[PDB]
Order: structure tokens, then C-alpha cells, then sequence
């Protein structure tokens, strides 16, 4: 997010992530899922159950909107244009589930790469995902 | 925050392998670094200009050990939350002032702290349990408020 | 969300003005305009696609007075806030999984009404009493979440 | 806030309270400390008492500065950058508590002016002041 430092921070955790991003993205659901039952209501078309194909699926699809946007840190809304659209006008997402998913991200991180994420990674990853659920919850109009 | 059997016992194997000193001190300065106005509450305790100066706090440090072992009296006491956290509320509304969403900040960071330690054993149904955990002791910190 | 005894009678005299129909309505069409992911609950109530469009909403207008209902049914229990609300509870939260924030966000709405209809009478202290009442409301409808 | 709409709609609403600004705003901060006890402890050296010269000239501030940020929606970080630092930096204002300040500024609103505080007003208003807020908070770094 938008200081230099912390835009140097999440590039730096995101490459550590890398070509692990698909599966701790599914993951991360799996935990919103899990521990934030309110949150399966958005995915009735999914079968949610461990190693599902779609909760798979998506995963991958997640983690590539979060690789577009480490990489587009100076023009999310742009960058993020068309999911704002869906997040907010079609779906309706309440934006306290931004929160979860995004603390389940979190989770997620600490629980792989315990090393590698610092109090100074947490606040930077933190702030990026607040940037990002804002963006995509903009529309809010 | 009504626990499963399974969960019950999910909760207390991983808290006997806390170590509440080292995962106190992680919680509390990472509570402060991550959100920084509840350095607020804690400005008695000297230096918390900087991250590392919050992450050097020895005070910080040291109640961060009494906030985790405060968790874990509500984690060996499920059922009667509110009577274990009732002078805590009464001190943390009417003599701190700490707004409660502050505590549901806290619990998510301690979440966070759980899983940097255990790794892989800090499944998702592991972590639900956790999060019951510590959406209760939220609850009843806030009861004296309500 | 206990109330002084003066606070207990601002309460009641203001109710017994309360135009359940005209402020129901109102009350839950604001909530769909100026939160509008609040609209997803209920698309089966026809068009919400603009503000023009859940203003004029018959459904809408008609739920939002059984809500207001509800709410004097709370505000004549103060002491079982829990009771009144317990089957409630449930419905929001294992039928229709409405985030708990959401009560919060209705009983701000509900203020804003009241003071719009009440004008100088909704004073300070008139409000400062209704903001207990609506927590305590939303806290009630949260508990089967809790 | 952004939307030109919006924009319009708040330029509407704040001209009628025009000259009422000072007054209105006093009364907020009043309606907040009444009813949000935990916000007056960021004011210990205030008489928060009704009548209060403290609270009177406290208003009138406030209530500048949201005038100059209704005539500067294109460059509110800009416009509001040393009150930014204030908030954020030096009092560590909790976010929660300009959410408490907005609804107490729009119940002072509704009660006052009651015909010209409409549903679509009123949506305007609450997406002014939460653009306020954030960039108030914006250094939450
Ligand atoms: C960091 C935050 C988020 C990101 C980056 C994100 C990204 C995405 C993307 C890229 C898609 C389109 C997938 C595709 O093209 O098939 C999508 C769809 C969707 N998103 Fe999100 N999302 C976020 C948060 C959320 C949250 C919090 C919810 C609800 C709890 C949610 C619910 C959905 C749903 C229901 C779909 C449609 C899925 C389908 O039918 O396949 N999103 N999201
Ligand atoms: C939600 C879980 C929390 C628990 C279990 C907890 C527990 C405790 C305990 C056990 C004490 C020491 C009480 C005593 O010795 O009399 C304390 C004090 C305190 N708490 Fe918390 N606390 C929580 C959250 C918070 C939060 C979120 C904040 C502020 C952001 C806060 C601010 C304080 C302050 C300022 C003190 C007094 C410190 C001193 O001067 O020594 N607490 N808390
Ligand atoms: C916090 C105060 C609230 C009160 C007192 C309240 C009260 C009620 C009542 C009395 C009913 C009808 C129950 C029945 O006839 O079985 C109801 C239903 C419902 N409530 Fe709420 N409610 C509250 C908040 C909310 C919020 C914030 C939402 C969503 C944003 C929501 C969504 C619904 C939905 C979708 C229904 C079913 C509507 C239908 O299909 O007819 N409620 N509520
Ligand atoms: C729309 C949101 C807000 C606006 C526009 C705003 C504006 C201002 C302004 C203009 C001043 C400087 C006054 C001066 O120069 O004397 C100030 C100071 C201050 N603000 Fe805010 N404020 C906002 C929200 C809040 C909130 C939510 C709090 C805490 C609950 C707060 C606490 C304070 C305090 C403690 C001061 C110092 C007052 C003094 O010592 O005279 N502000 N604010």
C-alpha cells in the first residue's frame, strides 16, 4: 500500500509467496469458511467441503487479482476496475467479510512462513489487503 | 463460542505448548505496530514512537505476558466467561476507556501469533476453535459496556 | 444499555408518539440506500436496483414497520432483552446469516429517524437514552451468534 | 465525496446550514460525549459541561474545517494533511470514534434541518464525513 516502504515490504512477502499464491489463497478461504460461517452464504454454487475443486479454482483466481495488484500499487482502482463492479453492484458483499478473508490471509502467511513475516511484513500486508478491500468495495454509492 | 468436544480439546492441547512470555510479548507489540492508535492506552510505559521502539518496550513486553495468561484463565473457564472477565470489563470500560472493537483487534493478532508458532498444526479447524475462543473473551472483556 | 430512570420515561414518551408505519418504513429504506450491500437480504423483495427504486418498494416499507415493531417490543422489556429477541436471534444468524455489524447499522438509521421526526425534543440526553436502547437491541439480536 | 452526485448533494446540504455550521457541530460534539462516554476521554482538559466555551470554540473549528473540506473534494488529503498528522499522529484517535462524531453530526443534521435531510441526502452526507474520517486516519501507518 502506498508508502514506499510498505509498497517494498508486500512486493518482497508476495515474491517469498510466489508460486505458492493459488494454494494459500484456497487455503485462506477454507479458514474464512471454517471460522466465519456466515461468510459460505456467498458461495451456495460451491461445494465448500476440504479439496474442492472450486474453493481450488477460485483460490487461484483470488491469488491472481492479488498478484495484478502487488504489481499495480499506484492505480488499484484502475487495475481492480471490474471487480469493484462485481464485489459491489452484483454480489452485495457486505464489507466486514473483506476483513475475514483478509485476516484469514494473514493467518494463512504467519502459519507458512513463520520467519519470514515480521510485525513490519504483518502492518505492510495488512494495510495492502485494507487498500485492496477498499477498492473493491468503492462502489459502496 | 459454544465449542464442539473436539474443539475443547483442540483449545487446551495447544495452549499447554504456549509460552506465555514469549507469545505475550509477540501479541501485545504486534497489537501496537500493526494498529497504531492503541499505543494510546499505553504511553505510561515510555518509548513507542517507532515499531522498534514498541518491539524493544520491555513493558509492553511484560503485559503482553499478563494480557495471554488473562486468555488462557478464559480458555481453562469456557462456560463462565463473563464471571472470570467481569472486574477486567469494569477496568477496561470504566477506568481504561479502550473501546471494545480494540479487544476483537487483539484477538485477531493473537490468531495471528498462534499460527506464526504452530505451523501446519494450526489447521483451519484448530484456528475455528480459536476464533470462538477469542470472540468470547472479546464478548465478555465488552459485558460491562453492554 | 441500563437505563436511568429518567432515561427509562424520555423513552417511553417519545415512543408513544412513534408512527410505526411512517418511521418503519423509513427506517429500513434508509438502511438499503445509504448501506446498500444491505439490499442482498432482501432481493426477494422485488426491485432495489436504485434508491428510487427501494423508496418506493411496498415490501420494504411494509418489513421495516414489523422491524419497528420489534424494536418497541424491546423498548417495553428492557430488563429481558435477550428473551425478547432469542427466536429473533436465531433467524438472523442460522437462516439468514446477516452479519451482526448490520444491527448496528439499523439502529444508527433508527436515530437518525427518531431525531428527523422529534426535531429539538430529541435532545442530547433523549438520544443519549435511545442509543443504549438500539445497542442494547443489537446486542440482544447477536447473542445467538455469541 | 467522489461521486459528482454526491458531490453536489453535499455542497446543497452545507450551504443551508451555512451560518448554523459552528452551532450544529458544537452540538455534535456535545451529542457525542452525552451519548459515547468513552470519547470525552480524549478531552480531559475541557469543561464538557452543557454551555461549555470549550466545547462552543472547539465546534466553530471542527466545524471550519469541514467547510473547507466541502469546497476542496478534489484535495481533501492535501487540504486536510495537518489535521491528518494531528489525529493520527499526535492524539492516536481510535477510528471508532469518527464514526461516532459522523452519526452525532448527521442526528444534529436530521433534527434541524428535517425537510432537507432526505434518504439521498443523507447517503451523501454519511459518504462525505467517511471520507473525512479516512483521510484524518490516513496515517494509520
Ligand atoms: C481481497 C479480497 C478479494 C479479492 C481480491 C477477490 C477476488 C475475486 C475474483 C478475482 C473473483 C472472480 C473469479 C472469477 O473470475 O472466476 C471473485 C469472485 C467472487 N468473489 Fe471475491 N474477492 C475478494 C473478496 C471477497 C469476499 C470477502 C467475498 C465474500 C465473502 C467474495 C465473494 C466472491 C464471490 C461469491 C465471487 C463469485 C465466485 C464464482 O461464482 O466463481 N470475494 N473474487
Ligand atoms: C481483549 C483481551 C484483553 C485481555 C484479556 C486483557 C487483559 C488485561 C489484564 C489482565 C490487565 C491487567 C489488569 C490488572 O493487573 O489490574 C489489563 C490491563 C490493561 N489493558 Fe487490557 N486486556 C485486553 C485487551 C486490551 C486492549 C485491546 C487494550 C488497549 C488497546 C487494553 C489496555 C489495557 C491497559 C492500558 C491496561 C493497564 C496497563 C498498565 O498500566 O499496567 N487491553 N488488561
Ligand atoms: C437490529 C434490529 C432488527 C430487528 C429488531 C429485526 C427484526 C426482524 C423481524 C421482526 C423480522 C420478521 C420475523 C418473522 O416474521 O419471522 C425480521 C426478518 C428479517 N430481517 Fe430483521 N431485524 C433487525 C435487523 C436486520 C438487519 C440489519 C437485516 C439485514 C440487513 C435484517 C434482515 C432480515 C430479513 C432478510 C428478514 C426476513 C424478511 C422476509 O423475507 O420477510 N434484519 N427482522
Ligand atoms: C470529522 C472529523 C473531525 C474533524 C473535521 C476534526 C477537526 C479538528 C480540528 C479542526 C481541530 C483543531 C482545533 C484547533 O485548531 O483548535 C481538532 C482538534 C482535536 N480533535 Fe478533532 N476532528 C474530527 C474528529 C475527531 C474525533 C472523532 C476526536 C476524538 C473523539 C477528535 C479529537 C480532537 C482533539 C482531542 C483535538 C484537540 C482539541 C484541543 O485541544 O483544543 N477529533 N479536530
Amino acid at each position: 500500500v502506498l508508502s514506499d516502504n510498505d509498497k517494498t515490504n508486500v512486493k518482497a512477502t508476495w515474491s517469498k509467496v510466489g508460486d505458492h499464491a493459488s494454494d494459500y489463497v484456497a487455503e485462506a478461504l477454507e479458514r474464512m469458511f471454517f471460522s466465519f460461517p456466515t461468510t459460505k452464504t456467498y458461495f451456495p454454487h460451491f461445494d465448500l467441503s476440504h479439496g474442492s475443486g472450486q474453493v481450488k479454482g477460485h483460490g487461484k483466481k483470488v491469488g491472481e487479482a492479488l498478484t495484478q495488484a502487488v504489481g499495480h500499487l499506484d492505480d488499484l482502482p484502475s487495475a481492480l476496475s471490474a471487480l469493484s463492479d462485481l464485489h459491489a453492484h452484483k454480489l452485495r458483499v457486505d464489507p466486514v467479510n473483506f476483513k475475514l478473508l483478509s485476516h484469514c490471509l494473514l493467518v494463512t502467511l504467519s502459519s507458512h512462513q513463520p520467519t519470514e513475516f515480521t510485525p513490519e511484513v504483518h502492518a505492510s500486508l495488512d494495510k495492502f489487503l485494507s487498500n485492496v478491500s477498499t477498492v473493491l468495495t468503492s462502489k459502496y454509492r | 463460542v459454544n465449542l464442539t468436544a473436539a474443539e475443547k480439546t483442540q483449545v487446551a492441547n495447544l495452549w499447554g505448548k504456549v509460552n506465555v512470555k514469549e507469545l505475550g510479548g509477540e501479541a501485545l507489540s504486534r497489537l501496537l505496530v500493526v494498529y497504531p492508535w492503541t499505543r494510546r492506552f499505553f504511553e505510561h510505559f515510555g518509548d513507542l514512537s517507532t515499531a522498534d521502539a514498541v518491539l524493544h518496550n520491555a513493558k509492553v513486553l511484560a503485559h503482553g505476558e499478563k494480557v495471554l495468561t488473562s486468555f488462557g484463565e478464559g480458555l481453562k473457564h469456557l462456560d463462565n466467561l463473563k464471571g472470570t472477565f467481569s472486574d477486567l470489563s469494569e477496568l477496561h470500560c470504566d477506568k481504561l476507556h479502550v473501546d471494545p472493537q480494540n479487544f476483537r483487534l487483539l484477538g485477531n493478532v493473537l490468531v495471528i501469533v498462534l499460527a506464526r508458532h504452530f505451523g501446519k498444526e494450526f489447521t483451519p479447524d484448530v484456528q475455528a476453535a480459536y476464533e470462538k475462543v477469542v470472540a468470547g473473551v472479546a464478548n465478555a472483556l465488552a459485558h460491562k459496556y453492554h
